[PDB]
RNA sequence: AGGAGGUGCAUGGCCGCCGUCAGCUCGUACCGUGAGGCGUCCACUUAAGUGUGGUAACGAGCGAGACCCGCGCCCCCAGUUGCCAGUCCCUCCCGCUCGGGAGGGAGGCACUCUGGGGGGACUGCCGGCGAUAAGCCGGAGGAAGGGGCGGGCGACGGUAGGUCAGUAUGCCCCGAAACCCCCGGGCUACACGCGCGCUACAAUGGGCGGGACAAUGGGACCCGACCCCGAAAGGGGAAGGGAAUCCCCUAAACCCGCCCUCAGUUCGGAUCGCGGGCUGCAACUCGCCCGCGUGAAGCUGGAAUCCCUAGUACCCGCGUGUCAUCAUCGCGC
């Protein structure tokens, strides 16, 4: 089973809310920036949250 | 070798540790530290109620020293007393002095809901105590008091708590008591936050 | 009634020569690095000795 | 040409051969009624397993030298038939390997190093490099492939 | 020369007392041997679980980890009474020897 | 020009070193070409043949080879010599054809032994008793 | 014993064992030739790596395949031959060398008796000894019924390898046979359709078994 | 005082099973007179009360995940007690040395290695399915594709499940006995039923000589290289090692050559005789080893039944825990 975790998903939603343009679709950009941005001190996680927020963005302009 | 000196230190902590533990369980006693020095060596106890611990005149701490070079086999100690940093989050302290309560006999009910409250008062991030034994009856049982937020299973949880064990001596056998606090300031891996 | 009875034999192998120095038993007893400690005390120690269950 | 560049057993054999020459290698008054090592069940089945033996301990000495008796019963050991028991591995005996290395020492091959072992001296070098070069002359007509070393 | 090994179950306090001589060494000048990292000492006990026989048997792994770092340097009066003025913390174990 | 590679397979390390000669290639000094059992010789050969007999006959090889078996020793010798032909002629369409042969020839080889565990122990990791039911 | 030559045999050529070439090899049945991998091949010996994948023993090299099979003891919890072959030490699992050998002889020995190629033999009694339906009890409403099924291609080849192996097995069983004798003999009557052979036989028994229940 | 006397139907702690199952609950509101209900339900999905969407519920807690240890790829640092690829010297050997090989010193850390910090793998990308979400199937690249692979961590509770004979402990009892020490015996008995295993019933082999390749761990009344003695067990002296420096430690399965040729046999090794040793204060009850001698069932096993999805199963040996001696055992390699 892989399904995203509840806390994962809300860091993602609450990042790209606060800085909507800070992420792109690009995987390696969006894991650069929300390791500067969030206290993560997990590779695992962080790589997590940045897959998800490539995820949003694509979302997002795809409309 | 190098393990063998290593494990026979552990060893004398322990053997000196659980000594002082019996003697101490009046004195509010949360544990000790052993350190070298060129002279000899420095026991440090931390205890709620030094006086207790240093006693009338001395002799306490006189004899104390006496059994704990000769028994134990410390080269030249001495022996210092120390207050503990905050009583309401050493998780033994707590267990021992609600273990204490109900040899007074206060009911358990209310021993635990003011040690609880005490506790989640005096800054902690949650708590847990336990009681088991003849409560109620011929027929044991165990009952537990919860508040705030805990972890039981992972890392985090064999950690950041604190748990401590006791028994009190009633007149109808032995109650066995469990307490576990999370300290304030202890942060799980599912907390994150924006920088 | 003399004190030459009572006492222990001087003994220097088999089970009646190793003790736990923290419960007495005579069974079980680790001899792994000089513990001298009984399997049940050793498992109710372990992690409070500097010993670890990593995995 | 050297030991390295031809196979053990027909060097052994051919070594066993050229060494029955020798005067100073010869089976101890008790070698037709002993067997070689604990773990065997019956004694050999050659009537010259000496010479066979003594050419085994001399390469050994020559390929993993300096070595000693123990360290040559460890490599002469092997499995036995307990019979109801699981198989276990057990050393040989000391007796052929001490006496083979004396008579090698006495020919001249080998040496004892002190308190390192026994080493092979130039002369049994020699004399082992001169086998190994005419088996491998001989084995180079039925491979081509072995011409360029 | 000198040759100090140092052990100990904390890495962070090997770690510390190992920076502590090389800064003594950088400030004195003295040419110094880099820390090497002998292979951890892993003391395991596997002891059974239950304490009667009842029961499917479970065991549980207990482990003890020693961490050993080595250090050659060349000896000097200023050098050694500094590193002898090294702060040794408990848990960590300081040997000296002379070559 | 020397040239080092290196190969694991289990507990096998392989230490390979390439050099210009005559086709020489030695395993721990022992010519290649009287290695047994055939399969560990065959195995050690392959990249070779592979390869061809032109470059088989440009290069001296000697390989160092500790730990494992007798396949592991054999197949660790196998993934150097093939990394150390691979990076000695440097050819594209050679390395191609290795992976497209067998791709654990350049590519190691993962698989370890799985730790035991209790319940028949020495047995394996999933080797359970007997169970008597009654 | 052997020759030097054959001792220490040193291939130039990239073919199977470095002695057959499967170029000529022909495979007929539509139905196998997806699966009877003959690709250019020098050692049979892929140390596993297809348990992984589904449909991951469809490139393993024939030869391959047939030491795999062969690599084993016979019969534990099934009766070969109305009797049970339970070598328990003296078995060939995790002999893979001694297989190899035996799989080697076997083809030796099939060369030197019918002239052909002992793959493209091999190839024939395979083609001969695979079944091309089953039975089987399906549910349907409340009850099962024995219906009749066909078989996949690579059941087909499954089926083929083990009825060979099992027949080799049972052959050489307690016998003056040895196993590579057994398993060239096996192989051979395979490809002559003879039904003295363990594969054609078994084919035979469930194809009847079949027919009767469809 | 002491009690391995009773009570685990008086307890604490600990442990197995339900069960690494996904469940168990709280604040407020709302339905029902009440026990109680909702949230926790429905469609899809997940290993998961895992997640998306709809709803008289909105949020939350403990579990799951997260987390921690190890393995597999790459980079940085580190170069001793670890390593020896290049270069110099010395010595030796071969086809007489063109050429090739071995060892020791200097020297290096280049590769392996040890051990600290980092990178990498994230459905990240492509096609399809689902509804555009949850997600699922396949593909490229890649060391590692879908929980990366294996482990540690066992929720609210129950199971009057086991443990007072590990320690603690209520009650009851002995209290000069049930307390404490010394010899001797027993727990090792043996018409028989059962569990789990070892050896085998042979050629997918037995015997003989020869040729190869590991890892995990341990070492002070301890490991012991090395030499001498003995046919074996074993005995005498003794270097080195509190350990990346010395040792345990040149494993077996496997490969070559010869004998045996389907036979209760050169299979099988139970059962006794004689003799020689080791440990131990003590070897008969009741220890282990060794040489010779004999050679008991067994020629594949009914009903029934057990473990296992990848370096896993099967085969093959070794380390350690127990230890003065003794491993067909547990835990590991
Ligand atoms: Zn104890």
């Amino acid at each position: 089973g892989k399904i995203r975790q509840g806390f994962i998903k809300r860091v993602a939603r609450e990042l790209v809310n606060k800085y909507p343009n800070e992420f792109t679709t690009d995987f390696e950009h969006n894991k650069k920036k929300v390791q500067e941005l969030t206290n993560v001190t997990s590779k695992k996680i962080r790589n997590r949250i940045a897959g998800y927020v490539t995820k949003l963005v694509r979302m997002k302009m795809e409309g | 070798a190098i393990e063998r000196y290593f494990i026979r230190e552990a060893v004398r902590e322990m053997l000196i540790d659980e000594f002082l533990e019996k003697e101490l369980r009046r004195a509010g006693y949360g544990g000790l530290d052993i350190k070298k020095t060129p002279l000899g060596t420095k026991v440090i106890i931390f205890a709620a109620n030094p006086g207790y611990v240093i006693g009338r005149g001395g002799r306490r701490i006189r004899e104390l020293t006496r059994i704990l070079e000769k028994q134990f086999g410390l080269e030249n100690p001495q022996i210092e007393v120390e207050e503990i940093k905050n009583p309401y989050l050493n998780a033994k302290v707590q267990a021992v002095r609600l273990a204490q309560a109900l040899e007074r006999g206060i009911h358990f009910r209310r021993a635990a809901y003011a040690a609880l409250r005490a506790i989640m008062n005096n800054g902690a991030r949650g708590v847990e105590i336990r009681l088991s034994g003849k409560l109620t009856g011929e027929r044991a049982k165990s009952i537990r008091f919860y508040q705030g937020y805990l972890a039981k299973v992972g890392n985090p949880a064999e950690t950041l708590v604190s748990k401590g064990y006791a028994q009190a001596l009633l007149k109808l056998g032995v109650i066995g008591v469990k307490v576990a606090i999370m300290p304030p300031g202890a942060r799980l891996p599912d907390e994150i936050e924006i920088i | 009634a003399k004190a030459d009875y009572n006492k222990r034999k001087p003994r220097k192998f088999g089970k009646g020569a190793r003790r736990c120095i923290r419960c007495g038993q005579y069974g079980p007893i680790i001899r792994i690095q000089g513990l001298m400690l009984c399997r049940h005390c050793f498992r109710e120690v372990a992690p409070k000795l500097g010993f670890r269950k990593y995995e | 040409a050297t030991v390295y560049d031809v196979p053990g057993d027909l060097l052994v054999e051919r070594v066993a051969q050229r060494l029955k020459e020798i005067p100073e290698i010869k089976p101890p008054e008790w070698a037709p009624f002993v067997k070689t090592g604990r773990h065997k069940e019956r004694l050999p089945e050659q009537e010259d397993w000496w010479y066979y033996r003594v050419a085994s301990i001399l390469r050994r000495v020559y390929l993993d030298g300096p070595v000693g008796i123990e360290r040559l019963r460890t490599y002469y050991g092997g499995r036995k038939n307990r019979g109801h028991a699981p198989e276990k591995f057990y050393k040989a005996g000391g007796s052929i390997i001490r006496k083979a290395l004396q008579q090698l020492e006495a020919a001249g091959f080998v040496e004892k190093v002190p308190g390192k072992g026994r080493v092979i001296t130039p002369k049994g070098r020699s004399f082992l490099d001169k086998i190994a070069t005419e088996l491998k002359k001989e084995l180079e007509e039925i491979i081509p492939e072995l011409k360029k070393y | 020369k000198a040759r100090i090994k140092i052990a100990s179950t904390n890495v962070r306090s090997l770690d510390e007392v190992a920076n502590q001589i090389k800064q003594i060494a950088e400030r004195t000048g003295v040419r110094m041997s880099g820390p090497i990292p002998l292979p951890t000492k892993r003391i395991r006990i596997t002891t059974r679980k239950s304490p009667d026989g009842e029961g499917s048997a479970t065991f549980d792994r207990w482990e003890l980890r020693v961490h050993k770092r080595l250090i050659d340097i060349e000896a000097d009066e200023r050098a050694m009474r500094q590193i002898m003025r090294i702060r040794v913390p408990e848990d960590v174990t300081i040997e000296i020897e002379l070559i | 020009r020397i040239i080092q590679t290196t190969g694991k397979r289990k507990t096998a390390i392989a230490r390979a070193v390439i050099r210009e000669g005559k086709g020489r290639v030695r395993i721990n000094g022992k010519p290649v070409e009287i290695i047994e059992p055939e399969i560990a010789r065959f195995t050690i050969l392959e990249p070779l043949i592979l390869a061809g007999e032109e470059i088989w006959n440009s290069v001296d090889i000697d390989v160092k080879v500790e730990g494992g078996g007798f396949m592991g020793q054999a197949e660790a010798a196998r993934m150097a010599i093939a990394r150390a032909l691979v990076e000695w002629t440097g050819d594209m369409s050679l390395k191609e054809k290795f992976m497209k042969y067998d791709r654990t020839m350049l590519v190691g080889d993962p698989r370890r032994t799985e730790p035991h565990k209790p319940n028949r122990s020495t047995k394996g990791p999933r080797a359970k008793r007997q169970k008597s039911y009654r | 014993a052997k020759p030097l030559n054959e001792r220490f045999f040193i291939p130039h050529e990239i073919k199977v064992m470095g002695r057959w070439s499967t170029e000529d090899v022909e495979v007929r049945d539509p139905s196998l030739k997806p699966y009877i991998n003959l690709e250019p091949r020098l050692l049979p010996h892929t140390h596993g790596r297809h348990a992984k994948k589904h449909f991951g023993k469809a490139n393993v090299h024939i030869v391959e395949r047939l030491i795999n099979k062969i690599m084993r003891s016979g019969g534990s919890h099934y009766k070969v031959a109305g009797h049970f072959m339970r070598r328990e030490h003296r078995s060939l699992n995790s002999k893979k060398v001694k297989a190899y050998e035996v799989v080697k002889e076997a083809f030796k020995i099939i060369e030197q008796r019918t002239g052909k190629n002992p793959i493209q033999v091999l190839v024939w009694a395979i083609e001969n000894a695979a079944p091309r339906e089953d039975t089987t009890s399906v549910m349907f409403g409340g009850i099962r019924y024995h219906v009749a099924v066909d078989i996949s291609p690579m059941r087909r080849l499954d089926v083929a390898l083990r009825n060979i192996a099992l027949g080799a097995s049972a052959k050489c069983y307690r016998n003056k046979m040895s196993f590579a004798e057994a398993l060239a003999e096996e192989i051979i009557l395979a490809a002559n359709k003879d039904p003295k052979s363990y594969a054609y036989s078994k084919k035979l028994e469930i194809e009847r078994i079949a027919e009767s229940s469809r």
